[PDB]
């Protein structure tokens, strides 16, 4: 979805250095402030918040 | 990390109850397995032959190892060109998680 | 072992330099027996191709055969494949009509050629079309055979690439004549780039129809395979000056430099098979079925550092193709050379050759210079995973100098974006012009530096 | 005033009928002074000496068309290849008459070859039609022979282009292997049960034994094969009720030879209308120059339509094949091949017989066990 | 009114430049103005052009 849109490719060139594999490891990384933001599906985030 | 560690496991929650509702309504049994990685599935070129591949859930689907994907499956144009979808059951968007 | 190199050619190149091509060659002898016999011939009939082959097989059981040619007969490769299937002798083709590609081999056949398949050349042509973003094209193929596999290979190649090939439906021809419905299908072409698969006899009629239907325009491109563009001498006047073809007949790589590699391939395969099986000489007794062969063994080889590996189908892994054009002097220029696995070109500045025939005058190509600025002209490298400027970016070139001891540099193709790029795209939408974009290498915006801007 | 015609034919007793058909070719075709000259050569156990005997005879004899037919070779290759190669070196039309290998369809390999018998790939031209008859929309294609089975699979996918459907699963493997049950056990889990097979006899016996030992020949397992899979010991090991095809006038060689002679005769009398009658020279002695009007003479031979003979309505397509052949649909009624339907050029016409399926009743098994 | 170019026809028999001028046309409605002897040839060319 961020690869198709030609005006959102730059963030793609950020996220190619930082993408992860599971949601829970990203939750733990942003939980201890190892990350600083997390773009994700709204239902999973509204559940875990 | 794990070369081969597959044990029988207990799966439950939302979509499992959806599948139980479908097997209650439509007359069929099933056998739930999971995917062999942690990827939904994208459109990636393999090393040679100039050929695209789909990995993940579409990878185990289009290889014939599955017949129905019941998952948080995001509907887009690319997957719908290759597999058919049903009508959605839960609507969302995209947002940010902060502290 | 005993290896014979027979050469059938009317262009008289002597045979004693082949004996000179054996002394310092293979100085580190890995086999225990290397012997060569060089023979010349001026006849190419199959009677000689049976009789002299049986004589050389009776001539101390020659295990290696290398044949070259200068004619245009592809049935020689059809004969030698059957002879290699019957005699259990690895036979190699070099040039002329002997190196022309045949489709399906036999598992009992050990015959091999120095040439590229129609699929590999289709891959090269589509790489050319990808490097110029010629995404809107068509396909005009006649009923000359191999065409169904060619169309199927193109349709499988389109659905497995990050390009997004706009494919107009494949116009096919009934006969070589100017039929009614074939002319109707040819008039439906409104695109520019045309992949034209036909024979040398058909091309004159097809391009005469193209001039008769206005398909030889200054924007209309034409890309053809190797079989239609054969002899460098016989080029008819019905070809447009600006036709691009691909053929591996390089003028630098001569016949001796190729047989010098082929003999090394044969000796390397025999010496490596000696490491696994002992009895390397296994030949047939007389013209009038072993197990250990070199057919299933020489998958890879590295002679003189050059990679010369083979495939399961019986082709070359790395064939040395040459991308030629037809310039305004009605000649064939060595324009593009093939890289390691990728493709390089010399003319990144693509020349017009705007008049294909004598009189095609037009004024819709524009040369546009610009300069890198942070909100307007953002110039970045091409996306390496796709090799494609994505559709907000446009192609451009920059003469980046390699070193500063000399003035040599490369016109590297890059991607432009920003604010003025959208302005130029909307101008090309409205005013409907063809534009060429390039960065400046002289310097900044402008200053009258001693009456020189 | 002479036309040389070469013959590369199996037996000496059919040569008399060949010469009789040559004599009848100039019989009703007017008082024109053309002559037809015959030369017949037979089997050789060695393959290079076949072409060695053919070349200096027929090329020096300046033949225009060569009729080649050799069924009774104990070698299982069945290759008239070197005669066709030698005559295609100078673009001389070899007309194959008995062999049916699909390697001859590629005219990029056989540059001037024509044939009057259909190859096995056009059996697929019936099979899609079978899918049109008994409501079959999900088939399982199995290919053993990798030589011509790629062309058969390509022809079936060409016939499935208009419907825009495919098979459920296609499988290919090594011709000659034995441990083939791993393909069938993965074919067991498929929901459809219509099974179509293309194989040779040495693989047909193996896959019949594999389907017998897995009990994959019972109810629902509908089979559909061709002519190779119903001959040899494969007919002995055949599962009961199998549906195959039989060539009408396919094994009757002499009537097909006479029909081919009539075809060549009307083609020559049609070509004599045009001028520029060039001759293929003595190419065996030094003459490397090929015959100039090769493709012209071949294109004359392409669009020739006929209405007389035992074959009768014989016509050649864009590939130079037998247009609209007649196949008798055969069923294995208690290990006895019974004709249970015919097929002319466009559509399957059933007879009044009973189609005993490999499973149970005579009603068609809709073998779509949706899981 | 969204108007395309003014396509003129010198001769319908030259079949090279005027055919390119007809290839420029991709709009829906076309106003035609010629003589009766020429309209047969013009529409016969435009039929094969689709
Ligand atoms: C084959 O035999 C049939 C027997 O009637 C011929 O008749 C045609 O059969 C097809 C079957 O689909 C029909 O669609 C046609 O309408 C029939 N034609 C007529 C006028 O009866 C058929 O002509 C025979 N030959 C061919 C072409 O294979
Ligand atoms: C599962 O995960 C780890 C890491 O992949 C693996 O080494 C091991 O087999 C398993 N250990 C646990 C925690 O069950
Ligand atoms: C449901 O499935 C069972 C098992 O296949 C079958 O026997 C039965 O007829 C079906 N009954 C219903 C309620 O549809
Ligand atoms: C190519 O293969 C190697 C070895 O399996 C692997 O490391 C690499 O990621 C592959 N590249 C891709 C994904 O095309
Ligand atoms: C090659 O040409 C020469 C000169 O004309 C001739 O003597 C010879 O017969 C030809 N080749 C052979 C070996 O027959
Ligand atoms: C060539 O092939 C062999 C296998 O026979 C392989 O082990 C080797 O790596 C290849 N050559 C090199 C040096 O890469
Ligand atoms: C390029 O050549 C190198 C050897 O210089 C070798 O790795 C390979 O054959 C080629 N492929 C790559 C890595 O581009
Ligand atoms: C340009 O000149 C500089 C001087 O230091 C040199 O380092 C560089 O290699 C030269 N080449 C280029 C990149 O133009
Ligand atoms: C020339 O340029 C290349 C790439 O910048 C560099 O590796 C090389 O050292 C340069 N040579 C000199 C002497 O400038
Ligand atoms: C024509 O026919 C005879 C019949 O025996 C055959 O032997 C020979 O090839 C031909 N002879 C002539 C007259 O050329
Ligand atoms: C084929 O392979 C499987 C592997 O388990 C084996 O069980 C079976 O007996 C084999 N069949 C034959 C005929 O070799
Ligand atoms: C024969 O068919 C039956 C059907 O249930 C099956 O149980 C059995 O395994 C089959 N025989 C063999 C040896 O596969
Ligand atoms: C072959 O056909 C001919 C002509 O009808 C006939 O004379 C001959 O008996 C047939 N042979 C058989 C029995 O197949
Ligand atoms: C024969 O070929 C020549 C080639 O120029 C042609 O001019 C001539 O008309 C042809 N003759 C006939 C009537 O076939
Ligand atoms: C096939 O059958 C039709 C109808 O009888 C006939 O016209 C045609 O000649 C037959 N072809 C053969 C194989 O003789």
């Amino acid at each position: 979805y961020f690869r198709r849109q030609v005006e959102l490719s730059t963030m793609y060139r950020h996220m190619e250095k930082h993408n992860y594999e599971s949601a829970a490891e990203a939750i733990q990384a942003v939980r201890d402030n190892k990350l600083h933001a997390f773009i994700w599906d709204s239902a999973v985030l509204e559940f875990e918040a | 990390g794990s070369p081969r560690h597959t044990v029988p496991q207990c799966c439950y929650g939302f979509c499992i109850d959806l599948l139980i509702k479908l097997a209650r309504t439509m007359n069929f049994t099933y056998e739930v397995h999971l995917v062999a990685d942690g990827k939904f599935g994208t459109q990636e070129r393999v090393n040679n032959s100039n050929k695209k591949e789909w990995n993940g859930m579409m990878g185990e689907l289009l290889s014939g190892q599955a017949d129905m994907i019941v998952a948080p499956l995001t509907i887009n144009n690319e997957r719908a060109q290759y597999i058919e979808f049903s009508k959605p059951f839960k609507y969302q968007g995209l947002t940010i998680l902060v502290k | 072992l005993n290896i014979a190199v027979l050469l059938g050619h009317s262009h008289d190149v002597t045979e004693r330099e082949l004996r000179n091509l054996w002394g310092p060659e293979q100085a580190t002898g890995l086999p225990l027996d290397v012997n060569v016999v060089a023979l010349l011939m001026n006849r190419t009939d199959p009677k000689s191709l049976i009789t002299h082959v049986c004589d050389l097989m009776s001539g101390a059981r020659i295990h290696g055969l290398v044949f070259g040619d200068d004619t245009d007969q592809e049935a020689v490769a059809q004969m030698l494949d059957f002879i290699s299937s019957q005699t259990f002798i690895p036979i190699l083709g070099i040039a002329g009509g002997a190196s022309m590609i045949m489709a399906d081999k036999d598992p009992t056949s050990t015959f091999f050629q120095f040439g590229a398949s129609i699929q590999q050349q289709a891959t090269v042509m589509l790489k050319i079309m990808q490097d110029y973003d010629w995404h809107v094209f068509s396909l005009v193929t006649t009923i000359f055979p191999g065409y169904r596999d060619f169309i199927s290979f193109i349709k499988t190649t389109v659905d497995n690439s990050f390009v997004g090939w706009d494919m107009q439906n494949v116009i096919t021809l009934d006969t070589s004549f100017e039929d009614a419905k074939t002319q109707v299908q040819l008039k439906k072409i409104h695109s520019s780039v045309i992949l034209l698969y036909c024979s040398k006899d058909e091309a004159v009629l097809i391009l005469s129809e193209a001039r008769s239907l206005g398909l030889t325009g200054y924007d209309f491109f034409w890309i053809v395979p190797s079989l239609v563009s054969g002899n460098t001498e016989l080029i008819p006047k019905e070809f447009p000056s600006g036709l691009i073809s691909v053929s591996y007949d390089d003028w630098d790589y001569s016949l001796e430099a190729r047989v010098r590699d082929g003999l090394g391939i044969l000796t390397t395969a025999a010496s490596s098979m000696l490491e696994k099986f002992s009895y390397i000489p296994e030949a047939k007794a007389s013209c009038y079925t072993p197990l250990h062969t070199l057919h299933q063994f020489m998958v890879n080889v590295t002679w003189d550092g050059k990679d010369l590996s083979f495939t399961e189908e019986g082709y070359q892994v790395h064939p040395r193709l040459v991308v030629i054009v037809l310039n305004k002097d009605r000649e064939w220029e060595k324009v593009g050379k093939w890289e390691n696995q990728t493709l390089s070109l010399r003319h990144a500045v693509w020349p017009r050759y705007k008049s294909f025939s004598d009189c095609e005058p037009d004024d819709n190509h524009l040369s546009i210079v610009t300069l890198e600025e942070a909100p307007f002209v953002i110039v970045e490298d091409i996306d390496p995973l796709t090799e494609t400027c994505v559709r907000n970016t446009v192609p451009c070139r920059k003469f980046v100098k390699i070193n500063n001891s000399t003035n040599e540099g490369m016109n590297v193709k890059k991607c432009c974006k920003g604010f003025c790029i959208d302005i130029l795209k909307k101008l090309s939408r409205t005013v409907k012009f063809t534009y060429d974009l390039y960065l400046v290498t002289n310097g900044k915006h402008g200053k009258k530096v001693n009456n020189v801007w | 005033k002479i036309v040389n015609i070469g013959a590369v034919l199996s037996t000496r007793k059919h040569e008399q009928m060949f010469r009789e058909a040559v004599n009848q070719a100039n019989k009703r075709h007017g008082s024109w002074k053309i002559q037809l000259n015959a030369t017949s050569v037979t089997h050789k156990p060695n393959a290079i000496q076949m072409a060695l005997s053919v070349c200096e005879d027929l090329i020096s004899s300046q033949v225009y068309a060569i009729l080649v037919s050799h069924p009774p070779t104990p070698n299982d290759h069945f290759t008239p290849t070197p005669v066709s190669y030698t005559a295609g070196f100078y673009r001389i039309p070899v007309l194959g008459l008995t062999t049916r290998m699909s390697i001859y369809s590629d005219k990029s390999i056989h540059l001037s070859f024509l044939r009057t018998v259909p190859p096995y790939s056009h059996q697929s031209s019936v099979w899609f039609e079978m899918m049109r008859v008994y409501n079959w929309n999900h088939i399982i294609l199995l290919v053993s022979d990798d030589h011509e089975g790629r062309a058969a699979q390509k022809r079936l996918e060409t016939l499935l282009e208009e419907r825009e459907s495919k098979a459920e699963k296609v499988l290919q493997f090594d011709p000659g292997t034995k441990n083939v049950t791993a393909l069938l056990m993965e074919a067991r889990e498929l929901e459809a049960r219509v099974i179509i097979l293309s194989a040779s006899e040495d693989d047909a016996a193996t896959v019949y034994r594999a389907a017998a030992m897995l009990n994959m020949t019972g109810s629902g397992y509908v089979w559909l094969v061709g002519e190779r899979e119903i001959s040899g010991n494969a007919l002995r090991y055949a599962p009961d009720g199998i549906i195959g095809l039989q060539l009408i006038n396919g094994k009757n060689e002499s009537a097909h030879i006479s029909d081919a002679v009539g075809v060549v005769a009307q083609a020559v009398h049609e070509l004599l209308e045009k001028e520029n009658i060039t001759d293929p020279p003595r190419g065996c002695v030094g003459n490397t120059n090929i015959w100039k009007t090769g493709p012209l003479f071949k294109r004359v031979l392409m669009s020739s339509k006929y209405a007389d003979g035992v074959t009768g309505r014989v016509e050649f397509n864009e590939d130079g094949d037998r247009k609209f052949a007649n196949y008798s649909i055969m069923n294995l009624q208690n290990r006895k091949l019974v004709q249970v339907g015919i097929y002319n050029g466009t559509h399957v016409i059933p007879n009044d017989r009973k189609i005993i399926w490999p499973g149970g009743e005579t009603e068609k098994p809709r073998g779509y066990q949706m899981s």
